[PDB]
């Protein structure tokens, strides 16, 4: 909905106690100051210059137009009240000539302005408590002036209405409104430019392949010369059989592509469209308007702390456990549990989990401790469906009734959690015979008969809310928050985990389901969310809400021990990115890896920099590069690695460039000395590709060999770091000093390696210090 | 207790004062009772001067 028909011109404060019709302009305005020196009606009324209102129909005196007694006179600056003698009755009337001295006869000397400290008396016209002005729309005396100006021949304008470049995103908002004709446009940029982008994708002539149509519903594959459950339109051109068009979900993405009637005979020449659907940018939208224009949709508290403004510190009125763990989850460690311990009594917590550290654990945890508080459901949320799935596996380790929310569209796809989710728990509710029988008969036939379908869709909405009202805990993506099925419903306890990763209006729409206590978890020194249109992405859509609180100065709470690397891994991401604040949870000894006989240039260190000093090139698409002599370097070290008892499947390449990758995977097939399938298991990809993900070890190919502003982790120190956190067991970087030392941080770097006497030199077998 | 005043401020409370004198010239709580026939109840506060007195 939009704000009532009687909310405030100016500010939007719609309390019936304190609105006041103007008759000739035919709009209402509130009794409270705002920011102006008088209330808002008076501001009005001497601008407009009219007289003339009416109190509304639900406040206290009814719909009342305001006159005096005697005479019916409306003018309101000449109305006042008159008491009577010891007597508690009291008249509107004009001061003269009816509440004159030789006109009257009641109290004359008690005559009091209707108007009274430039607003109306507030006995009469109740003035908004200061919170509720706080959370108003903030419009300035000027404002007034120059939007009551706007409406001398276009009553209908805004202050939001009053080209060129979008505004950039701000770190303090003056209220929501402001924050949603920030945040909106950037986010009308996003949806225009996916769209545009999504219907230049289009391709001609596909080759598709056929799965048997033993499974009922048929498969497409096809590679072409990007997600799960994306909408793809398939249409047949050619003559083998008649002009064909099909709507198919995806269900492996890559080269090969497949879509879950169809004319499965024919092979070449069909035509790929990608369907783009507008609900992500749609819902994100919907929570800012929600956020703007609903005080319940989040605390005061929180409205007020996410848009930057001095809010004093509230401790919640919770219960601490006895035991911090949670029943089925492993011990906490003592960073985990101070995490735990100060988020349940905070409204407002944001959670660092470096690499490693046990965020999922954490948060499944807390999550566990938050849904015994008992006020309805825990709302948990993540920005990608792996990292809700992930976090849906481990609060069901706890025995709490979880739901998987998930969209329509990807109902066909498979996760370790289906069996929770809600579509899921329907088709297997016993409890509800008729709508498993309705059921039965959708599956073996097309979409049913309208009287059939009224009654199935009554039965399934039925079913749905019994399955998420009596929820412990229901999980969705961010986006996936803003489901039909969820509107509707409070979440008072809300957790979002890498939430760093989704920008603010995506991270915003579970947050405006009635968020009194929010936990940001995630980190602002990994990845960030992906935009992808410049102008947007400069105007600063990247940015996300735990970024930009952590710049407002909202100190994250950081897991500091960390599981995953081996010590002399862990020492310089720590040092550098994390205050040198990582305690280890795994000894040295704990990550020397079983059946590994390689020899580290010092054995105690297993980490080191393989200075190759090849030169880069274009590749020949004319966007990237590739290194060819580093590639070499990289495929021997990869040898190697193998040989020394590596499994192929725990080692991963890292590297910014295409081209890079692109050759890299070429040249082990037609060039290494290995089997062809023990590299072709070896995966190799940008760090985008490796965000919360792990191998036992990493070999980065920075590929630049000249000077170079360079692109990905050459140039990122956040991509640094995530490039540096993947292996467990050990890391390579294969590049080149003189050309990265360019850059700080990587001179940091060979600084430390040089100094750990790891930058080394020469041939694998007889591999020797470098003099730099 | 100015907020963010402007110099539109003072326009409009010179001008508010102007038009309450412009346009005569030409011619804890306590419940009291209003009239409107009907009666209706206000709830004067003790702060104000017609509570303040009585
Ligand atoms: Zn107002
Ligand atoms: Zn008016
Ligand atoms: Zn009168």
């Amino acid at each position: 909905k939009d704000l009532p028909i009687h909310a405030c011109s100016y500010c939007g404060i719609h309390d019936p106690a304190c609105v006041v019709y103007c008759n000739t302009s035919k709009k209402w305005f509130c009794n409270g100051r705002g920011n102006t020196s008088g209330s808002h009606i008076v501001n009005h009324l001497v601008r407009a210059k009219c007289k003339e209102v009416t109190l509304h129909k639900d406040g206290p005196l009814g719909e009342t137009v305001l006159e005096c007694y005697n005479c019916g006179c409306r003018n309101v600056f000449l109305l006042g009240f008159i008491p009577a003698k010891a007597d508690s009755v009291v008249v509107l009337l004009c001061r003269q000539p009816c509440a004159s001295q030789s006109s009257l006869k009641w109290d004359s000397s008690q005559w009091q302005p209707l108007i009274q400290d430039r607003c109306f008396l507030s006995w009469l016209v109740k003035i908004p408590s200061e919170q509720e002005q706080l959370r108003a729309r903030q419009i300035t005396a000027q404002q007034i002036n120059k939007l009551e100006e706007l409406w001398k021949e276009n009553p209908s304008a805004t202050l939001e209405d009053l080209d060129e470049e979008p505004q950039h995103v701000l770190l303090r908002y003056e209220d929501a409104y402001q924050y949603q004709n920030i945040f909106g446009p950037l986010v009308k940029l996003e949806a225009d430019y996916d769209k545009k982008l999504k219907e230049s994708q289009t391709q001609d002539n596909i080759t598709v392949r056929w799965d048997l149509g033993l499974n009922k519903k048929r498969i497409a594959y096809f590679t072409l010369p990007l997600m799960q459950g994306d909408e793809i339109c398939l249409r047949y051109k050619g003559d083998l059989a008649p002009l064909w068009k099909g709507i198919g979900h995806v269900i492996k993405v890559p080269d090969e592509i497949a879509i879950e009637g169809a004319p499965v005979e024919v092979t070449h020449n069909f035509q790929v469209d990608f369907v783009w659907k507008s609900t992500s940018f749609d819902r994100m939208q919907s929570a800012l308007k929600t956020f703007a224009v609903d005080e319940t949709s989040v605390s005061g508290y929180i409205y007020h702390k996410l848009l930057g403004h001095e809010v004093e510190d509230v401790i919640i009125k919770c219960q601490l456990p006895k035991r911090f763990t949670a029943q089925g989850l492993p011990d906490l460690n003592h960073s985990q549990v101070y995490a735990v311990k100060t988020v349940l009594q905070r409204p407002l917590s944001l959670i660092q989990g470096p690499p490693g550290t046990g965020k999922t654990v954490t948060s499944a945890t807390i999550v566990y401790h938050l849904a015994r508080q008992g006020n309805g459901p825990v709302l948990v949320c993540a920005p990608s469906n792996i990292a809700v799935d992930q976090l849906t596996e481990k609060i069901h380790q706890t025995g709490l009734k979880v739901v998987r929310l998930c969209a329509k569209s990807r109902e066909a796809i498979d996760s370790p959690v289906s069996f929770l989710a809600l579509h899921n728990q329907i088709r297997n509710m016993d409890s509800m015979p008729e709508l498993q029988k309705l059921q039965q008969l959708k599956d073996e036939t097309g979409e049913l008969s309208s009287a059939d379908e009224k009654r199935y869709r009554a039965l399934k909405r039925t079913a749905e809310r019994e399955l998420l009202m009596n929820a412990d805990v229901i999980c969705c993506t961010c986006v996936g928050a803003g489901d039909p099925r969820l509107a509707k419903m409070q979440f008072r306890s809300i957790l979002i985990d890498e939430s760093t990763q989704a920008t603010e209006p995506e991270c915003m729409v579970p947050v405006v389901l009635g968020a009194k206590q929010l936990i940001l978890v995630g980190d602002h020194c990994q990845l960030g969310p992906v935009v992808m249109c410049k102008k947007a992405a400069k105007a600063g859509l990247s940015q996300s809400l735990f970024e930009r609180l952590v710049v407002l100065g909202i100190r994250p709470i950081r897991l500091q021990v960390q599981y995953r690397m081996h010590p002399a891994l862990s020492a310089f991401p720590s040092n550098i990115f994390y205050e040198g604040s990582l305690q280890n949870g795994v000894t040295a000894a704990d990550r020397v890896k079983k059946g590994f006989d390689f020899q580290w240039p010092q054995p105690d260190k297993p980490m080191f920099f393989y200075v190759t000093q090849g030169q880069e090139e274009i590749a020949s698409s004319g966007t990237s590069y590739l290194n060819r002599t580093e590639a070499a370097n990289v495929e021997k070290i990869t040898t190697k690695l193998l040989k020394a008892g590596a499994k192929p499947d725990q080692i991963g390449i890292i590297t910014p460039y295409e081209g890079q990758r692109s050759y890299l995977v070429q040249y082990m097939q037609f060039s290494g000395s290995l089997h062809t399938k023990l590299y072709q298991e070896v995966e190799i990809a940008s760090v985008d590709a490796f965000q919360g993900r792990e191998k036992d070890f990493i070999i980065l190919s920075c590929v630049r060999a000249n000077e170079h502003q360079g692109i990905g982790f050459l140039n990122d120190p956040r991509r640094l770091n995530v490039a540096l956190t993947r292996a467990r067991y050990g890391v390579i970087i294969v590049g080149n000093p003189k050309a990265l030392s360019k850059q700080p941080l990587w001179n940091h770097l060979l600084n430390y390696y040089k100094e750990q006497k790891v930058l080394v030199e020469g041939p694998l077998n007889n591999l020797r210090e470098s003099l730099m | 207790a100015m907020g963010v005043p402007c110099v539109e401020d003072e326009d409009f409370i010179q001008a508010l004062d102007k038009m309450m004198l412009e346009n005569l010239q030409q011619r804890d709580t306590m419940p009291f009772v209003m009239l409107t026939q009907q009666f209706k109840i206000l709830n004067v506060p003790m702060s104000s001067q017609l509570a303040a007195n009585h």
